[PDB]
């Protein structure tokens, strides 16, 4: 095998990055106004990693100046946009040799926001933020106060029984309401985080506020740029699980999303080689951005060109520009390994706005 | 939309009771706590005192005696984190020494909830509500704003905290848990420091321990009960039992038996009530049973071995506990009707509530009336009585009750309590008798239809008698003090009352079927009911005429009354109808207002209650009054036919009712009142519903059997008279069958194995002239997260039998069924489904919509559909007749906790959502967002909702997890403005008793919000309750409505009366 932590660090992007400690956010249902980056298209989803690179000096001055001191700028859901996300920059070098001025940035996702007025060829957008919207469970409204003192459990062993055992002594009050236990379960944080942790596992510990899991998770998804925006929509953790253990349940098979009907890849051959899911997103030599999704296996795709290291993602692999063997709409890439000795020989990587999540059948 | 809330039934479910001396310092008091109220009783050989509201949820609740101080204070915090200190006065006022909001900004609850500790010499309240820190308040006499200070604290998760008595400083003991186990451990308070300190000592406990209990000063340390054990701690003293006797269950209330702490009470989650014993210093510990109560949620010792039971699934009570070996007994039983799971009206059209409250052994039917109630004394088996008069053997008090039957007239004697069948000298007894009773001159009277006889009291014989001069048989009669108005078919006759002489004055004649002439001595005025159909009135002696017409059956009765002192003429109708004129003393005319009571003929009397009412007989019994205006009011009894007033030296100030087989001699309530019944189920009931039909009710409902599988207890389910099938704790779900009358349990059928049962319906579909009941199902896998399949069952109820009429299977769970314009429209799952119900006999889908949803709530309106989720999402949709089809009309995802929805009318939605509060939705292309048009913070959690009437637009009643029942209706702007200045300006007045802002209490909170578009109209009717000058104060900038005007305090008064009217009065608590 090779260092799964290594994708993640974007290592093709040079050297050293000074890094920020970011600690700017602003309160819920807020007007702000933000600036947005030219050319950058991607829905961008809180937690979610980004890393730019930036020629013109339009970009390069948007930047240098976001450094002192927001350090954050507006990335936007194209329908053109409703919706979008803060991201704030933590890791920025400006490299000016040969006078050729080349700035490389690595943001975050940070906020949920809806668009109300867009102006500009740079543009600021009329930004209200959208709340993070938490709450209890649903049985600290009806629970006995004599049976408080039984909430607290102990703890799992590293066993399904327990979990039988959890939904009896958690959602007992349920009684003194109109639903079944089993219900209440299917909004249970605990208990969906646990439903989808199981299948994370075939990909093979990560977040435990449920907020932040369910961005993980939603980063990791390979969906289309409609059903990207719908849950970047959803305000709640809990209907962010529930709705992307119905994804991972519903949508078994990949493909073409130009000429639709025609099978790219699977469920099953879906692996993460990062070690942050089977999906980020990657910066091209001209600044443009791909979230590749890894997988073991992928069928119908012709390749041309030479294999090629040049600027490759994944530091040990060689990347051949794979297309769509009915359209010819460039779908991704293979990806070979360099040495003899390192695990997956090959796998394939795909750009997430060229597939189409179907549902077999 | 503008909305009107008001409560119509209190809390009934017990949240805490506590006892000390707070009353007075030798009184001894009961504290109980039923959610937003505490009612305050004295402990006897318990007698009410004092009941308050708060503008809160009671969250905690504690006695406390500061130094030199001459009785307890209380401590309070709302579930909001409103403290206070409250002092009682001798009429009664309950005062606030202190408060104040101890909210923090930041803090995560404790997952283990809100818990509140006073130290034992009363020098802090210590406050648990956050993870990581203890919030302390210093009782020092000059904190009158609760200001506090936090500590930190290591570990965060703690399950239980107290205080220990008998330390040389304030000292908390408390089990916690992390990652090597569950442990207790003390800290100490510095005083000084204002930070813990090492405590006396620490100990890993057992995995399931949850409860801590300080023990008092001999031996101080702490007691801790888990699951299977119970242990003891103290410095490094320990003891350990384990008991059989406590394996079953888990304990989860306790309370201390006296100041030694030698004994303690112990109640499981189930019904059991334990003795823990320390045994001495302490040397052991041992547990007794003592038995079954209801299920406890907090217990009270109080004083010559009864005990307090406050329980919230069921009924609380007083528990005696009485050689033999430890036990318990009930005394006393105390209503409740919480959790009120689902709920349903019978008579739409008196008007009766029934829920399904309780949960497993607690479950029960309650039936709810308002209404007249009457005390039944005595019940003889006569049947057949036509008609009954009271009577006086003698010249004081009656002590003669006559009745008479057809052709048939019999006479009791009356000694104290003593009935006796006799004969009276002078009165015939094989005629049926028209009228008899005391007239003038020291006589008796007797009206048969032969004869009407006049007879002495000395030595009884009969003195006069008068007959129709051609010997013919009396239609109708009428009687008073002195004269009498007798009819005979074609023309009437006047007759008069001299001693040993009855002569007759008049001789009339008619163009009859009841006459009246109650005198308002002698009444120059006569009442009469002729194919002419008429309420005709008449001079005496003259006999010539006023008048007036009520065209349509023939009137059965008719009388001459006085209320306040205006007068009246009453007539009631052969087909039940009954029309009340206003009347003239002198003049003679009439004028005026009619209502129905109930298609069996009405019979009229009068009676005294200082004043005089009047007693109508029909299917529907009712009394009669008043305040210049007149009042329906119905008696809580099944048909009566005949009654009569009884005053006797055994039966003081009562009552003899008559019906078609037993005579019942009772007293009769003054004031009207909530008549619950209550049909114990010993299982969880979950739905109900009415078939009129088959007059009974359907009733899904759960019961817990455990494993190789056998109940725990005889359940209605077990004990139907008819019973059928579709052939570790379990839940098995039935249908009950139960009578409407009896509430008999007439049959139970039982779903499948690990089938549940989820929703159920009352209903005719397509053609087909059955009404059936319709029950949703799913199957429930432990293997199995989501819903994959259930059924739609469709049973009829003839004979004395269930039969299965029809299934559907369905790829997933039947959340939900209303019945749509005769077809059936069911939620399962994700997808909302529409059913044709064909000649075949068979549920054929019309068709099917699915949603981004999990369709949990449907709720209908002509052809709009509401569907909602738990999460607060809703959904408008409608159905199209001509596309066969749904669409989406309106949608709005917010995400909350939602319990409840309903349809107020078609454009708005009401529903029940996250920390009690109520929200409104509103319709009005992207105008298919829905507008959030009312805010309110109810303080319960509200289950059912449901259109109906208790007796301001239409009427949602709602029930409730603390038992409360509600009423919201809707307001027109002109009202909704004139009320929200009210409440606004009876804040300034009226005193809250933790001094709590009513707008932070009824703000919206989770988050928080003004309420909006709701009026509490529990606090517009206490404007009924304050001063005369306080009640002008808050009318002096107000504008009330004609053609508008500077209110009155007397147009207010009146408003808001009109306002208690539409819903139950409540109860005076002393
Ligand atoms: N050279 C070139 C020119 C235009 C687009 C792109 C490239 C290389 N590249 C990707 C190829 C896959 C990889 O591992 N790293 C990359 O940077 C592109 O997306
Ligand atoms: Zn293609």
């Amino acid at each position: 095998n090779f260092d799964t932590s290594l994708p993640t660090s974007h290592t093709y992007l040079g050297a050293d990055m000074e890094e920020f400690h970011g600690r700017t956010l602003h309160d819920d249902d807020s007007c702000q106004v933000i600036p947005v980056l030219p050319q950058v298209m991607m829905i961008l989803i809180p937690g979610q990693t980004l890393p730019l690179q930036l020629f013109h000096p339009q970009e390069v001055s948007m930047v240098r100046n976001l450094i002192q001191k927001d350090r954050t700028f507006a990335v936007l859901a194209y329908s053109e946009a409703q919706f979008g996300t803060t991201a704030e920059i933590y890791a920025y070098r400006e490299e000016q040799d040969f006078g050729i001025e080349i700035v490389k940035v690595k943001a975050i996702g940070r906020q949920r926001f809806k668009v109300l007025e867009l102006r500009t060829g740079i543009q600021q957008a009329k930004v209200q933020i959208l709340p993070e919207c938490v709450l209890p469970s649903t049985m600290s409204a009806v629970q006995l106060e004599s049976l408080n003192k039984c909430q607290i459990f102990p703890s799992k062993p590293v066993s399904y029984k327990w979990w039988q055992k959890y939904q009896k002594r958690k959602f007992h009050c349920a009684n003194l309401t109109s639903w079944p236990r089993w219900l209440y379960s299917l909004y249970d944080a605990e208990t969906l985080m646990d439903r989808i942790k199981k299948q994370l596992r075939e990909w093979d510990s990560l977040p435990s506020n449920p907020i932040d899991f369910s961005y993980r998770v939603a980063a990791c998804l390979p969906i289309d740029d409609v059903l990207r925006i719908q849950l970047l929509k959803i305000g709640s953790a809990i209907q962010r699980l529930r709705c992307e253990l119905d994804i991972m349940n519903k949508c078994t098979s990949l493909c073409c999303k130009q000429c639709q009907e025609t099978e790219i890849t699977t469920k099953n051959e879906i692996f993460s080689l990062s070690l942050c899911g089977p999906m980020a997103a990657y910066v091209n030599p001209h600044g443009y951005v791909h979230e590749t999704l890894t997988v073991y296996k992928a069928c119908n795709l012709n390749l041309i060109g030479r294999p090629s290291t040049e600027h490759s993602w994944f530091p040990g692999y060689a990347w051949t520009v794979a297309q769509c063997k009915i359209c010819a709409s460039h779908i991704g890439w293979k990806f070979t390994a360099t040495k003899k000795d390192m695990s997956p020989q090959k796998f394939w990587g795909l750009t997430r706005s060229a597939l189409l999540p179907t549902i077999p059948d | 939309s503008y909305n009107y809330v008001v409560t119509a039934q209190k809390p009934t479910a017990v949240n805490g009771c506590v006892t000390g001396h707070f009353t007075s310092a030798e009184d001894l008091n009961l504290l109980i706590a039923k959610n937003t109220r505490l009612e305050i009783y004295v402990v006897t050989a318990l007698r009410p005192v004092k009941e308050v509201g708060m503008y809160g949820k009671i969250a905690v609740m504690e006695l406390f005696r500061p130094k030199g101080e001459s009785k307890d204070l209380l401590f309070i915090l709302t579930a909001k984190y409103n403290a206070c200190i409250l002092e009682y006065k001798q009429s009664i006022d309950i005062i606030t020494r202190a408060h104040g909001n101890v909210q923090d900004r930041i803090g995560r609850p404790s997952e283990t909830g809100i818990i509140g500790i006073i130290d034992p010499e009363c020098r802090m309240i210590g406050l648990r509500l956050y993870d990581g820190l203890f919030k302390v308040i210093p009782l020092d006499r000059d904190n009158k704003e609760l200001k506090a200070f936090n500590i930190r604290l290591e570990e965060l998760h703690v399950i239980d905290v107290k205080f220990l008595y008998g330390c040389q400083a304030p000292t908390i003991c408390f089990v916690y848990q992390d990652p090597q186990g569950r442990h207790v451990k003390t800290y100490e308070v510095s005083l000084r420091e204002k930070e813990f300190n090492k405590g006396p000592w620490k100990q890993n406990v057992e995995a399931e321990a949850s409860m801590v209990i300080a023990v008092p000063e001999p031996f101080g340390g702490a007691i801790i009960i888990g699951q299977e054990s119970i242990t003891y701690h103290n410095g490094d003293k320990y003891l350990a039992i384990a008991p059989p006797i406590i394996k079953q269950s888990t304990i989860v209330c306790h309370n201390r038996v006296d100041p030694n702490g030698s004994r303690y009470l112990l109640g499981d989650m189930e019904g059991r009530l334990f003795m823990l014993l320390l045994e001495k210093t302490l040397k052991d510990l041992r547990v007794e049973l003592l038995g079954e109560t209801s299920i406890a949620e907090c217990l009270t010792y109080l004083d010559n071995g009864v005990v307090f039971v406050g329980s919230r699934l069921g009924d609380s009570q007083l528990v005696k506990l009485n050689e033999q070996g430890s036990y318990v007994v009930a005394m006393e039983t105390f209503t409740n009707l919480g959790p009120i799971v689902d709920m349903c009206v019978v008579d739409l059209e008196q008007g009766q509530l029934v829920t399904c409250s309780g949960a497993f052994k607690e479950g029960s039917l309650r039936i709810i009336r308002n209404g007249i109630g009457i005390h039944e004394h005595a019940s003889i088996d006569l049947p057949g009585i036509k008609g009954l008069w009271p009577l006086r053997s003698d010249p004081e008090t009656d002590d003669t009750l006559v009745l008479s039957f057809v052709g048939q007239t019999r006479v009791l004697m009356l000694n104290g309590e003593e009935v006796e069948e006799t004969e009276l000298m002078g009165f015939v007894d094989d005629q049926q008798t028209f009228f008899c009773g005391n007239v003038a001159h020291q006589q008796l009277i007797q009206i048969t239809s032969a004869s009407v006889r006049l007879v002495s009291q000395e030595p009884k014989a009969l003195v006069s008698e008068w007959k129709e001069p051609q010997a013919k048989n009396i239609s109708v009669a009428s009687c008073n003090s002195s004269q009498v108005v007798v009819a005979v078919g074609r023309a009437l006759y006047y007759l008069q009352i001299h001693p040993q002489e009855l002569r007759q004055i008049s001789h009339t004649e008619m163009e009859v079927a009841c006459l009246d002439i109650t005198p308002l001595g002698l009444s120059p005025l006569c009442a009469i009911g002729l194919t002419d159909i008429s309420a005709r009135i008449l001079k005496l002696p003259s006999f010539e005429l006023h008048k007036e017409m009520l065209g349509g059956i023939i009137p059965r009765s008719i009388l001459m009354t006085t209320f306040e002192s205006s007068h009246y003429l009453l007539c009631a109708l052969g087909d039940g109808a009954l029309f009340y004129f206003g009347l003239n003393i002198e003049t003679g005319l009439l004028s005026d207002k009619k209502v129905t009571l109930g298609t069996q003929p009405t019979v009229l009397r009068t009676f005294r209650s200082s004043t005089t009412n009047v007693f109508a007989c029909s299917d529907r019994p009712t009394v009669i009054y008043s305040n210049h205006k007149l009042v329906f009011s119905n008696v809580n009894l099944k048909e009566v036919n005949y009654m009569c007033p009884l005053n006797s030296d055994g039966y003081p100030d009562s009552l003899a009712l008559a019906n078609n087989s037993t005579l019942t001699i009772g007293t009769i309530d003054e004031i009207q009142k909530l008549h619950i019944r209550t049909v114990p189920l010993y299982e969880s009931p979950r739905k109900i519903c009415y078939q009129e039909v088959s007059q009974c009710f359907g009733v899904l409902s759960s019961r817990i059997e455990v494993q190789d599988t056998t109940a725990l207890r005889p359940s209605a389910s077990t004990q139907a008279l008819s019973s059928s099938v579709s052939s570790e704790e379990v839940e098995v779900h039935n249908l009950l069958i139960i009578d409407q009358h009896t509430f008999e349990v007439l049959h139970a059928h039982q779903f499948l194995q690990n089938e549940y049962a989820l929703s159920l319906v009352s209903c005719k579909l397509g053609k087909d002239p059955n009404t059936y009941f319709i029950v949703g199902t799913a199957m429930v896998y432990p293997e199995e997260a989501e819903p994959k399949q259930g059924r739609i069952v469709v049973f009829q109820y003839s004979d004395g039998k269930l039969q299965t009429v029809a299934e559907k299977e369905v790829k997933g769970a039947v959340y939900s069924m209303v019945e749509f314009n005769g077809k059936l429209l069911a939620s399962i799952n994700s997808t909302v489904r529409l059913y044709e119900w064909t000649t075949e006999k068979e549920l054929r889908t019309e068709c099917n919509h699915y949603n981004n949803i999990m369709a949990l709530y449907l709720k209908t309106k002509g052809d709009f559909i509401l569907v909602g989720d738990l999460m607060r999402s809703v959904l408008l949709l409608a159905y199209k007749p001509m596309e066969g089809n749904f669409e989406e009309i309106a949608r709005d995802f917010n995400p909350n906790w939602m319990s409840a929805v309903e349809i107020l009318d078609d454009d708005n939605f009401l529903g029940a959502e996250n920390a009690f509060n109520l929200f409104v939705c509103q319709k009005d292309e992207e105008r298919q967002h829905l507008q959030e048009v009312g805010l309110f913070h109810l303080g319960e959690f509200v289950n059912v909702f449901c259109h109906g009437s208790l007796v301001t637009q239409g009427s949602v009643l709602f029930g409730t997890v603390n038992g409360m029942i509600g009423l919201v209706t809707s307001l027109s702007e002109s009202w909704y403005n004139l009320l929200l200045d009210m409440q606004n300006r009876l804040n300034k007045v009226i005193k809250s008793v933790g001094k709590i802002e009513h707008s932070f209490w009824r703000s919206f909170h989770t988050k928080t919000e003004p309420a909006t578009g709701f009026i509490d109209g529990d606090l517009i009717e206490s404007f009924l309750d304050i001063s005369r000058p306080k009640m002008q104060e808050v009318v002096a900038n107000l504008q009330y409505d004609d053609g508008k005007r500077e209110a009155t305090a007397d147009d207010l008064i009146k408003v808001v009366e009109e306002l208690t009217r539409i819903h139950w009065s409540h109860p005076q608590f002393e």
